């Protein structure tokens, strides 16, 4: 609740001895953020829908670089059987820039 | 990246000198801008340190810019015990921040003790006292300490240099000397550990505390315990 | 449970080994300022020690140590060496002690206190003569 | 040999650049004060204006694995007199010239049984007009079948001409001929991409680097910076499909006259291993000290 | 065997007093300001609190040591510090103008990089010394000013001159300094004869002797290679802080951001509870050694008090115990 909480509760007692003691810092507030680098064309995944879908052996190569995508666009209109995401959040699929 | 709405109010020159949160289209992280000037290939748009953190960057139009971290205000306190008085302390620091914006738990403050200026940075609960205490138990750090009142206040002082008696010196066959007249008999007193509790242990009593199947558990770890 | 007892025979071979090196401070402890005086400044008593004295205790050992402990320092002046004029040579200096202009002429006084009291043979010796050193006539020391 | 105290010719830390200090890194790296995989250009007989029958040697069928990539000093021997290759009492000022490569993966025997024929889709890099285009395209590659051709008759190797009077003078740069002249013996089939660069020409010395990752095969130079300098910067990124493990170098002829012979760059392979390599970062941040670990 | 000329040769050591008293916060430094690491922290929390107590009574021992010293080579009077001071011996650089000229170029020589004890944070605002702010700890300041050394330099620099005449330290006797070397060098046994027409030729070679180690003061002064290895200490014993939250510890990732927003909730906790296992064994690596160096530096202080009260404000007659040859 304060600083007398976090005081007491590191010595679990009501009575405790005087000190100076680095009592946890705080962090002050950013000034906010900023989202900032190059984009050109989006992510074009026409290759993934056009052609003749080849064989689990044949799995065929898409490299995206330079580019901005959407899974809004492309997630909503597929049909998904199945998700699932090894070592990897789900969710955040979408969300960060790699 | 993702999609979105592009917000005109996000770019780096609208708070250039101040602490934000940079994302860099992946390099994530909490830091403050400055102006510096060009170091390493610019291509590479990411200068970072021995440790893995970035110390520079490459501006897309061109203006080098230096971002170390957002470095917040270290803070301790002063409580004394059967005098419920305390107060809190910020390290080489002007006092600058007010009670708008910290992080983690709710701060608790007392009756307006405001911000002093210390050598050591800022204080808040002291108020000041051009005292010297010789013997303060309690020090505040560098030269400093507070001293609580016999509702009471602890007040400021430094720490106070002992003074010797000071004697001067002659150039002469005459010499200037200095002489106890009186005395007492002091006690110096001191302890020392010579030789503590000795202790041994069973393995099975303090292990299997009498389990069976320890037993025969720990019959492969074997000769550890012994 | 077992990594628990390899920290505990750690920390007890660390107290074991500090437990030794209290042991030769012991020693030195009982058997030079307290069964003696011990020449060194503050060694264990403050100030200039007179006397110790030692008592266990359940995992330890407890030392007072009475000394001397000077106050109410006044200021004087001290001289360099008693010498005759017309024999240089002959020169006197205090055994652990000190010239004091005393009213009712340099007398004796101990290296600790202000206790003048007038020169005699039994706290000065015969030494060399010196340029900084002093005379006197009107009333040569015995 | 190579100094790594000087930093000949290895491969810089793709994203992650410093200054003025010392670091450690783990990467693919060659040893110290090596040797090399030697081949050297020359040019062909000719007698008077006229060039006649070509002038190689047996470096197209000796091939090596690829390991991980390759890197190549290109003219060490520039600004300076050398003998000419071809007529060693003749001597000419040794100009700089840049090496074609092929890149796959199957070993194979030629149409007279000698070793080296390459299946599948397969990656060929020229440069062309004196060095100015250096077109890469990963193709299938079909050998003719007619006299002295690669699935024909009376065949000993192949190579590629260039005709300098008019190949690549002022201008014109021959509508690429020396692809024509790798298509004189060969064909195109069945590709998916093609690459092309611009690169200018200079009197400096060149550092080359090629490797190959999951994500792409990496190509990195100093001119595209440094050139001035010298540094490993991707200058390109083949988006590949499959792995390689082998490679060869297409021996190269030039069409010039008897009597104006010009000595040529003798240029320096040298294989990258997986080594960990300490890097001297400087002020300005350019790379000219390092050493090795093993 | 006896020999029939001399000189004066000076022996140069030190002794690491007092270590580095630091303090390192709990939430900031495990945990650097995200949500579901405090709530995970709830789950432990028993080592970091217990810890905190553990190094403020090391470091409140440390500062009563420090002060016991203090008080014990406080000389209760001493002589004013003048230029001048010391007959013909050019000791303006131990003198002080207070910062003694000696120490100021040893602080040149010696690579101090303060930790921004007055400018600190607002050095790094306005530009390694801010690095002590990056996870989170801070090396407290002293207790003591600058020129409260300076006052104890003064004290002992009395002491010197009113010690060294007779054992008993009631008695101030601070004599004129060329007598008192005078005194002192009739004491170790030079003949009264030499000492009385011979004083100029012993003061000049004892003068270039004293101007020699100020021009030595290089790489070969051991005593300078002991004061740099313990900066390399307290530099390595910073870098267990520094460097280790690079370290993934066998996570995935050593950021802590990175893996509460790019992973699920329950491989997010079990990556925070490798890394905070990790992390706290690091504490333990340091409690340790710093309670080794605690030590260490108890029993340096001991041996310096020792050393200070014996051979320096008197001569003792323990043969070469702090200076080689009759010192
Ligand atoms: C064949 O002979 C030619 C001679 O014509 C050589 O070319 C010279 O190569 C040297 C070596 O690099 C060059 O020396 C460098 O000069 C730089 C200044 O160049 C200025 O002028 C040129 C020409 O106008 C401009 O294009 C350029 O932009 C500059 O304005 C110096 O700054 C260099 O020093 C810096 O780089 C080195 C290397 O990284 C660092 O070690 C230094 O510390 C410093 O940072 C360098 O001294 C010279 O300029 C070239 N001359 C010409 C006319 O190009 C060929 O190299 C040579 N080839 C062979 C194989 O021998
Ligand atoms: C006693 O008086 C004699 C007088 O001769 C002193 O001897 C000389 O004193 C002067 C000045 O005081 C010096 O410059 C000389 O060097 C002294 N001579 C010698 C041989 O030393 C003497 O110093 C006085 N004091 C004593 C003997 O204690
Ligand atoms: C780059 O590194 C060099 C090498 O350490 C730095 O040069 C040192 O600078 C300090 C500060 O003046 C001197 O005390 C050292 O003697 C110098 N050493 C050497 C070997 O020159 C240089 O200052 C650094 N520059 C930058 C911009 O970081
Ligand atoms: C005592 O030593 C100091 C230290 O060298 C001397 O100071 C030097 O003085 C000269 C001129 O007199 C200057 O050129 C030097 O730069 C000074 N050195 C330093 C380090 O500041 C001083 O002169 C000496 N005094 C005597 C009386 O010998
Ligand atoms: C940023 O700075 C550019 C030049 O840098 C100058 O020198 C370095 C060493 C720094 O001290 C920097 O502050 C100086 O300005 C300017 O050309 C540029 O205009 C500056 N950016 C803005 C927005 O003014
Ligand atoms: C506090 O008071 C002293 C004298 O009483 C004065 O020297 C000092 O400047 C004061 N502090 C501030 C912050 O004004
Ligand atoms: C010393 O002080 C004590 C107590 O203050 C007093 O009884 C004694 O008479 C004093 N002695 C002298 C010599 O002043
Ligand atoms: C090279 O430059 C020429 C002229 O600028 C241009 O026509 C050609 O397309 C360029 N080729 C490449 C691959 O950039
Ligand atoms: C001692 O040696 C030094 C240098 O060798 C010389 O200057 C000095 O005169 C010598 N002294 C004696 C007493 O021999």
């Amino acid at each position: 609740f304060n600083d007398l909480s976090q005081l007491h509760c590191s010595y679990e007692s009501f009575d405790v001895e005087s000190g100076v003691y680095s009592v946890s810092s705080f962090e002050a507030k950013p000034s906010g953020s900023v989202v900032e680098q190059a984009e050109g064309v989006e992510c074009d995944f026409s290759p993934l829908l056009s052609g003749t879908p080849p064989q689990v052996y044949n799995f065929k190569r898409l490299v995206f670089t330079n580019c901005n995508y959407n899974l809004t666009k492309l997630l909503s209109l597929f049909s998904v059987n199945d998700f699932t995401c090894s070592q990897i959040s789900p969710a955040a699929i979408a969300s960060n820039c790699y | 990246c993702p999609k979105l709405e592009f917000a005109n109010d996000t770019k780096i020159a609208s708070q250039l000198g101040n602490c934000v949160e940079y994302s860099l289209y992946g390099v994530s992280g909490r830091g403050v801008f400055q102006n510096c000037t060009a170091v390493g290939v610019r291509q590479q748009r990411f200068v970072y340190d021995a440790y893995q953190n970035l110390v520079g960057y490459y501006s897309d139009d061109g203006n080098y810019y230096c971002l170390r971290a957002c470095v917040s205000v270290p803070v301790s306190v002063i409580y004394d015990k059967e005098t419920k008085t305390h107060a809190t302390l910020f390290g080489s620091v002007a006092c600058e921040h007010i009670s708008s914006t910290m992080s983690q738990y709710s701060r608790s403050t007392r009756s307006m003790y405001g911000p002093l200026q210390t050598p050591v940075g800022c204080v808040l609960g002291l108020v000041n006292s051009s005292l010297f205490v010789e013997d303060c138990k309690l020090p505040l750090g560098q030269s400093l300490c507070a001293l609580p009142d016999t509702p009471g206040e602890m007040r400021l002082a430094s720490i106070a240099f002992n003074h010797p008696i000071q004697v001067d010196q002659l150039n002469s066959s005459y010499f200037k000397l200095s002489i106890p007249t009186n005395f007492s008999f002091g006690v110096t007193q001191e302890y020392i550990q010579t030789t503590i509790q000795k202790v041994t242990v069973d393995c099975k009593q303090y292990v299997c505390n009498g389990f069976q199947k320890c037993e025969q558990l720990l019959r492969e770890y074997g000769q550890f315990c012994s | 449970r077992l990594t628990t007892l390899n920290a505990f025979v750690a920390q007890q071979l660390v107290r074991s080994e500090s437990a030794a090196l209290s042991a030769q401070l012991a020693k030195d402890k009982v058997n030079e300022c307290v069964k003696a005086q011990s020449k060194r400044s503050g060694f264990c008593g403050q100030g200039t020690h007179i006397v110790s004295f030692v008592v266990n205790a359940p995992n330890g050992l407890y030392f007072m140590h009475v000394g001397y402990y000077p106050s109410n320092h006044i200021e004087v002046v001290s001289a360099y060496g008693l010498c005759d004029a017309a024999n240089p040579t002959n020169c006197i200096a205090p055994v652990n002690g000190y010239f004091i202009k005393t009213n009712n002429e340099w007398s004796y006084t101990g290296s600790s206190f202000y206790a003048p009291e007038p020169i005699t043979s039994l706290n000065t010796k015969y030494v060399a003569p010196q340029v900084t050193y002093q005379n006197i006539s009107t009333n040569l020391p015995p | 040999p190579i100094d790594v105290s000087k930093a000949d010719g290895i491969i810089y830390p793709q994203g992650r650049t410093y200054s003025n200090i010392t670091i450690t890194y783990q990467g693919l790296f060659p040893y110290q004060g090596d040797h090399g995989d030697m081949y050297v250009y020359s040019a062909g007989h000719a007698t008077g204006t006229t060039p006649q029958k070509l002038f190689v040697a047996n470096y197209s069928q000796d091939v090596k694995q690829f390991a991980n990539g390759f890197v190549v000093r290109i003219g060490a021997a520039a600004n300076s007199t050398g003998t000419v290759i071809i007529s060693p009492s003749t001597s000419a000022t040794i100009r700089k010239i840049y090496p074609a490569f092929m890149l796959g993966s199957s070993v194979g025997n030629f149409s007279d049984g000698k070793m080296g024929r390459f299946f599948n889709h397969t990656l060929v890099l020229l440069p062309d007009g004196c060095g100015t285009l250096l077109r890469a395209f990963y193709c299938i590659l079909e050998p003719r079948s007619g006299n002295h051709c690669p699935a024909g008759n009376s065949y000993t190797s192949f190579a590629t001409y260039h005709t300098p009077a008019t190949d690549c003078s002022d201008g014109n740069y021959n509508r690429n001929a020396s692809l024509n002249s790798f298509k004189e013996y060969f064909n195109l089939r069945n590709c998916t991409f093609m690459y092309t660069y611009n690169i200018t020409e200079d009197e400096i010395l060149e550092w080359f680097g090629i490797t190959q990752t999951a994500q792409g095969v990496h190509l990195f130079s100093s001119r595209y910076v440094d050139l001035y300098g010298g540094n490993m910067f991707q200058f390109a990124t083949l988006p590949v499909y499959d792995t390689i493990k082998y490679y060869s170098i297409i021996p190269h002829s030039i069409r010039s006259i008897q009597s104006d012979r010009k000595a040529w760059a003798a240029f320096y392979v040298y294989k990258l291993q997986p080594l960990t390599f300490l890097l001297d970062f400087s002020v300005d941040g350019y790379i000219r000290r390092a050493i090795d670990c093993g | 065997s006896i020999p029939t000329n001399f000189s004066f040769g000076v022996t140069q050591e030190y002794i690491q007093t007092t270590i580095q008293k630091v303090t390192v916060d709990c939430k900031q430094y495990v945990c650097n300001g995200f949500q579901k690491c405090e709530q995970l922290l709830r789950e432990y929390g028993q080592f970091c609190s217990k810890i905190n107590q553990a190094l403020h009574g090391a470091n409140l021992r440390q500062d009563d040591s420090v002060r016991n010293l203090f008080a014990s080579v406080k000389s209760s009077q001493s002589s004013p510090i003048i230029p001048g001071f010391g007959g013909d011996f050019n000791l303006t650089l131990l003198e002080p103008v207070a910062r003694s000229a000696i120490e100021d170029l040893l602080f040149d020589k010696v690579t101090i990089a303060d930790p921004g004890y007055m400018q600190g944070y607002d050095d790094c605002m306005q530009q390694l010394i801010c690095a002590q702010y990056v996870a989170g700890y801070k090396v407290l300041p002293p207790l003591m000013d600058v020129n409260m050394e300076a006052a104890y330099t003064s004290s002992l620099l009395g002491s010197i001159a009113g010690v060294g005449w007779t054992a008993g330290l009631s008695s101030f006797a601070a004599i004129p300094f060329a007598q008192s070397i005078f005194y002192r060098l009739n004491g170790v046994g030079i003949t009264q004869q030499v000492l009385s027409e011979n004083q100029k030729l012993i003061a000049n070679k004892f003068n270039q002797a004293l101007g020699a180690m100020q021009t030595g003061f290089t790489t070969t002064n051991e005593a300078f290679q002991k004061v740099q290895d313990a900066v390399n200490n307290n530099a390595q014993a910073l870098s267990k802080l520094a460097s280790e939250l690079s370290n993934t510890f066998g996570a995935i990732s050593a950021s802590i951001g990175d893996i509460i927003q790019r992973l699920d909730p329950p491989e997010q906790d079990a990556q925070i509870d490798r890394l905070i296992n990790g992390r706290l064994t690091t504490l333990n690596a340091f409690v340790a050694q710093q309670l080794v160096r605690s030590e260490s530096a108890a029993l340096s202080a001991q041996l310096a008090k020792d050393k200070v009260n014996e051979c320096v404000k008197a001569q003792s007659k323990r043969s070469g115990f702090c200076g080689q040859g009759t010192h």
